[PDB]
């Protein structure tokens, strides 16, 4: 009195016999309606957008219906007119069938359209409910596969103008994929465990709820494995072995994308934060180990009277290990930021408009002293263009170049 | 170029080319396609392009027969005796 | 590797099954555990993933010793085969693959010296917010992989801009970006190079390659030196009348400067006249509002109506300014003796012809 084979074989034949028919045909006014169906379901059309939003919402509803019905016996008789929840489910299913037909009549190629995820979930969803309403006896089958539509969720978030950047869209896509595969693996485990082994007259059934199977999958994939719940049936244990192996492979395949979305942390980004009752000096120019070491040795002398002045270094070249150690030794008085004086955004970052002074150090060991002097004069011009009233102390290599400083009215 | 007593298209030239893929840039009347091999292009078949890479094949030809290089040298260099 | 993994899994399961079902010999085989072979396969898989449910486990002493050895040896074996797994996985090519065409949407191929500044300026003018809706995508083709700044800039325009690693001189890469269906190819030059002539020759060779692949595609190229663009006339597929253009940077820049020497501010006027500028409403009495009133103007070309034929240029210009509120600057004069020539503000002796 268990005719689940009919429900399974319905999906099997609707997936295989029609594919074989298409293959046989290939081995051997419709254009207008095909183009109309293609433009009707196109993503550029507003009708296509509202229709895919509607089908996403109805797939969510079907998933909730499966969640409600999972607490019931898997294969049981029911009446068409005695409950309207099954009527809602079959209305959803016939809407899915109509949308599948619209996609099928608008498909440029039949074989590739017949071998995609939406087609196979429709094949495993709609013929079972047709057989159920024909025989007036339902079977909880592969209805969890509707969760596989959650992958399209990010696309909906792109149609609603909620997601704009590419990184957020890809993050939502990966999260949706992970959640959907988790839910569908839990559904397979729940079905195989609660049904029992067929060759042993279904005497191996284990009364596990769907959420206990979700919990089991989460405990397994973290490699924690409490053993409070586990699969007891032979086919369930085979499914768990396959799930462990496939999940290991899938996690290994998605490591580079996780690394890419994590990215690299900028060590010396961000902006200086002012402290009330405390001045700061911006230091720029040729920032290396020796010049900074000498300047800090005299400026932060132990015999110097208590002065509440912080030092903010601004330099585009990232410091090496020795400069990093030197900055760490004075971590309570010295901060470093990566940036250029010639960029006004970086000047706003170090709060040059409230700094007490700007000190510009020169490269004493350079091939062309005149080029170094001109670069420093241009730094002075940039700083004074941003804030004309700030005090500037600069280093000049050659004597004839400092006359250029008199050409700056600030 | 144009000349008066009429055009440079009939002037015989030979161009040395390092890359074989650049041989089809030398001719415009060719009906060749991007996937045409070097020896089937019009500039090669007409002798207006010399690809140095052919010498790389000569080494292999020398491995299977050592007299080929001697014949080529006596036919090509003008008769340089030892 | 797959065969090695499967074989060692099966033989470890066989050892565990034998030792567990036989029992300990020194205790008269009273420690036997009735485990099937497939339960031992399942046990080995659960162990080597470090999940360890504990629903099934080895109970005998020799079985537990075998399991300890299996854990240690499997750890060592997995550690030894990591480099081979990495090698077979390899490195993913970030910018491989081919451009996929979309029906009812054109695309432009951009090549040459592709860096941050040139791409930023071109995209700032091309993808302007005030630009009328144009369904044109941009496909960059360049052998040098982009850096972090170019990657961020391409990500900001991920819905309109795609990048591909490849060379213009390689016909396979030209087939990848679908140069045979592109609306145009735009070639940018390296303005900061040691030898401008070498850069110009390289760009001319890129033009030769593109025209050899597809002779009918429209090409807009940048030329550094003026004497080099004559080489473009040596290409029979180069058609100036069909839209092929060379923009000479030196000639245009120094001509702008010379015309501003004759009348200062002319370079600013011309630059604002062909650039897209967003209009800003200013109500304060400053010079910015008077400036921005005239910034919004642009150049257009139109065929004169048949009612203007036989009339002098000053008459039609005054009619356009007074009635139509349009400033007509120049006309295109055609003749049988010569080619078409652009006439800037011709005198009253000239008369408007047909078309
Ligand atoms: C929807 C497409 C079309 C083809 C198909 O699915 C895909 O349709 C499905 C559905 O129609 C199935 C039939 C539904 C009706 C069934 C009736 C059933 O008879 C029952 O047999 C019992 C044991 O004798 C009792 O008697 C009971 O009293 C009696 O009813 C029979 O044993 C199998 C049966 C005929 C089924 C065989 C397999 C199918 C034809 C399925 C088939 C795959
Ligand atoms: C628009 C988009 C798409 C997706 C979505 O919104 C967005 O669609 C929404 C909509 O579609 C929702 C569904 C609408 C229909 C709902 C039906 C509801 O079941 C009803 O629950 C009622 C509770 O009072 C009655 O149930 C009876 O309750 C009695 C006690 O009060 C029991 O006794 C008796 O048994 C029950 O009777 C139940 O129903 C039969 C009687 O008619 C049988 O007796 C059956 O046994 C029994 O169980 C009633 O009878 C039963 O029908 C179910 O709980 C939730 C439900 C499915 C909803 C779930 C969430 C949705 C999907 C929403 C979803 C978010
Ligand atoms: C995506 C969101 C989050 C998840 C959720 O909403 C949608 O899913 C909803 C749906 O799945 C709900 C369940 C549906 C099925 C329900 C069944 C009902 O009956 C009890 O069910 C038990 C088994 O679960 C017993 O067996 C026995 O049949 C009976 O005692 C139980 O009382 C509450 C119940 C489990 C519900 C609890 C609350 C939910 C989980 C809802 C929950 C918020
Ligand atoms: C069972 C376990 C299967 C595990 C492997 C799944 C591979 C999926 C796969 O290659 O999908 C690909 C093709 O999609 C197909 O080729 C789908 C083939 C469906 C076969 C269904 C048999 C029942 C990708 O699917 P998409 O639609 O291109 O996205
Ligand atoms: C069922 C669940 C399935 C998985 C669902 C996963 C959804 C996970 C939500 C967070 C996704 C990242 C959002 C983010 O970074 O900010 C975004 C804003 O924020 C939004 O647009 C929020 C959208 C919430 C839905 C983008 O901000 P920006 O890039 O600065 O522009
Ligand atoms: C988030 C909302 C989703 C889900 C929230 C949870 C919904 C299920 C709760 C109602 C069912 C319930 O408790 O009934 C019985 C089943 O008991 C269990 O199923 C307990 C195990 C649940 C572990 C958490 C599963 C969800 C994980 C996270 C899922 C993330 C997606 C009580 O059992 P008993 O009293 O032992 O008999
Ligand atoms: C709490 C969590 C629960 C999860 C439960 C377990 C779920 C997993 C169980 C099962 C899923 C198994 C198939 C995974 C998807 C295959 C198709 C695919 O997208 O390929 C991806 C990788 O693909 C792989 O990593 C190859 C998959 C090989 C499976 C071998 C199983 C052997 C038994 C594509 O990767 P990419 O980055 O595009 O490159
Ligand atoms: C693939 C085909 C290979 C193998 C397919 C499986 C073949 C074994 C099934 C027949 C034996 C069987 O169930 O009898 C009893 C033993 O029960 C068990 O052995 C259950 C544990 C099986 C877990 C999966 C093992 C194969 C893993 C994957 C191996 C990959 C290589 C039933 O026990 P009971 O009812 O609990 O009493
Ligand atoms: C589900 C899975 C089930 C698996 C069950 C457990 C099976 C494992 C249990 C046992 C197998 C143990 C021997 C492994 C093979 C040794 C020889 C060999 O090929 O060396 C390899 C590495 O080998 C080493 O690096 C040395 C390994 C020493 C193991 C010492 C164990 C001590 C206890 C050669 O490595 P290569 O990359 O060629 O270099
Ligand atoms: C990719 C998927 C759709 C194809 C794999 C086939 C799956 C769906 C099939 C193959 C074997 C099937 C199982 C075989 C036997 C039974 C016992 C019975 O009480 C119904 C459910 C259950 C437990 C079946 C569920 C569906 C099942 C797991
Ligand atoms: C390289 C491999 C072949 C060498 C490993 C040694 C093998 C041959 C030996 C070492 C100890 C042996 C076990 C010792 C005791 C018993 C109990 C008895 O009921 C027979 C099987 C069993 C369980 C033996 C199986 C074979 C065994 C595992
Ligand atoms: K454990
Ligand atoms: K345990
Ligand atoms: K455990
Ligand atoms: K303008």
């Amino acid at each position: 009195q268990r005719m689940w084979w009919a429900f399974l074989a319905s999906s099997m034949v609707t997936f295989f016999g029609g594919l074989f028919i298409i293959l046989l045909w290939r081995t051997l006014w419709m254009t207008s309606v095909k183009d109309w169906a293609g433009v009707m379901i196109s993503a550029q059309t507003l009708t296509g957008r509202v229709l895919v939003v509607l089908v996403f919402a109805l797939s969510i509803g079907a998933l909730v219906i499966y969640f409600i019905d999972s607490s019931n016996p898997i294969e049981s008789c029911q009446n068409f007119y005695k409950d309207f929840t099954l009527q809602i489910d079959m209305a959803f299913n016939v809407f899915f069938l109509l949308y599948f037909g619209l996609r099928f009549i608008a498909a440029n190629d039949k074989l590739w359209f017949w071998l995609e995820v939406n087609s196979v979930v429709d094949f495993f969803t709609v013929p079972p409910v047709f057989v159920s309403v024909y025989l007036n006896r339902s079977w909880l089958g592969l209805r969890f596969l509707r969760a596989l539509r959650l992958i399209q969720f990010s696309e909906i978030l792109q149609f609603l103008n909620i997601l704009k950047t590419s990184n957020s869209i890809k993050l939502v896509n990966l999260l949706s994929i992970f959640i959907s595969t988790w839910l569908t693996a839990a559904g397979f485990i729940h079905l195989v465990e609660n049904s029992g082994d067929p060759w042993e007259n279904f005497q191996n059934n284990q009364a596990l709820t769907y959420w206990e199977c979700v919990y089991l999958l989460m405990v397994t994939m973290s490699t924690v494995g409490y053993g409070d719940v586990y699969a007891k049936t032979t086919l369930g244990r085979l499914f768990m072995v396959f799930f462990i192996l496939g999940g290991l492979a899938m996690a290994a395949s998605y490591v580079p994308e996780i690394i890419e979305l994590i990215g690299n942390r900028k060590k010396y980004g961000g902006s200086y934060s002012a402290v009330s009752g405390r001045k700061h000096i911006v230091v720029c120019g040729h920032i290396t180990l020796e010049s900074v070491s000498n300047f800090l040795k005299d400026f932060l002398h132990k015999d110097r009277d208590d002065v509440n002045v912080e030092i903010v270094f601004l330099h585009n070249i990232s410091p090496n290990l020795e400069l990093e150690a030197l900055f760490k030794r004075h971590f309570t008085q010295v901060e470093f930021y990566q940036g250029s004086v010639l960029n006004p955004h970086d000047l706003a970052r170090v709060k040059i408009e409230s700094a007490d002074a700007c000190l510009i150090l020169a490269n004493k060991y350079c091939a062309d002293p005149d080029a170094e002097d001109a670069s420093n004069i241009m730094r002075v011009i940039s700083i004074k263009n941003y804030h004309p009233k700030i005090r500037i102390i600069t280093q000049m290599l050659q004597y004839h170049n400092k006359a250029h400083l008199l050409n700056i009215p600030s | 170029m144009q000349f008066d007593d009429t055009t440079g298209v009939n002037i015989p030239i030979i161009t040395e080319l390092v890359n074989d893929t650049n041989v089809q840039f030398l001719d415009q009347d060719d009906d060749d396609d991007p996937d045409t091999e070097l020896y089937l292009t019009q500039p090669f078949a007409c002798g207006t392009a010399f690809a140095v890479s052919v010498l790389d094949s000569l080494m292999s030809a020398t491995y299977f027969n050592d007299n080929i290089l001697t014949l080529i040298r006596t036919l090509v260099t003008g008769g340089a005796t030892p | 590797l797959l065969s090695i993994f499967i074989s060692t899994w099966l033989t470890a399961a066989g050892f565990i099954h034998l030792v567990e079902n036989s029992g300990d010999p020194w205790e008269n085989f009273q420690n036997n555990q009735a485990l099937t072979y497939w339960e031992c396969v399942y046990l080995l898989m659960v162990t080597m993933s470090t999940v360890g449910y504990g629903d099934v486990y080895a109970k005998t002493t020799l079985g537990r010793l075998f399991m300890v050895f299996f854990i240690l040896g499997g750890l060592a074996m997995a550690a030894s085969y990591v480099p081979e797994i990495i090698e077979l996985i390899g490195n993913r090519k970030k910018y491989g693959g081919s451009y996929s065409a979309v029906s009812g949407r054109k695309h432009i191929v951009v090549c040459g010296h592709i860096t941050l500044e040139s791409v930023s300026n071109f995209l700032k003018d091309f993808l302007h917010k005030d630009r009328d809706d144009v369904n044109v995508e941009i496909v960059f083709l360049h052998n040098i992989s982009p850096n972090l700044e170019l990657e961020a800039l391409f990500k900001r325009h991920f819905t309109q801009v795609e990048f591909y690693q490849g060379s213009v001189l390689n016909p396979h890469d030209l087939a990848r970006v679908k140069i045979e269906s592109a609306d145009a190819c735009l070639i940018l030059a390296n303005k900061y190079c040691a030898d401008p002539d070498a850069e110009d020759a390289s760009n001319i060779m890129r033009v030769i390659s593109i025209k050899n692949y597809h002779p009918k595609i429209r090409i807009i190229t940048q030329m550094l030196q003026y004497h080099n663009k004559a080489h473009l006339l040596n290409i029979p597929s180069w058609n100036w009348k069909e839209g092929d253009d060379a923009i000479c940077l030196a000639e245009l820049k120094l001509g702008f400067i010379a015309q501003s020497c004759l009348a200062q501010g002319l370079s600013t006027m011309l630059a604002n006249l062909f650039s897209m500028r967003s209009f800003i409403k200013i109500e304060e009495d400053t010079w910015q509002k008077y400036y921005l009133e005239g910034v919004s103007n642009e150049m257009y070309t139109e065929y004169l109506s048949s009612a203007f034929v036989g009339l002098s240029f000053p008459t039609v210009c005054e009619l356009c300014f007074v009635k139509l509120k349009l400033l007509m600057i120049a006309i295109e004069y055609k003749s049988a003796n010569r080619e078409s020539r652009i006439l800037i503000n011709p005198g009253n002796h000239l008369k408007i012809q047909e078309g």
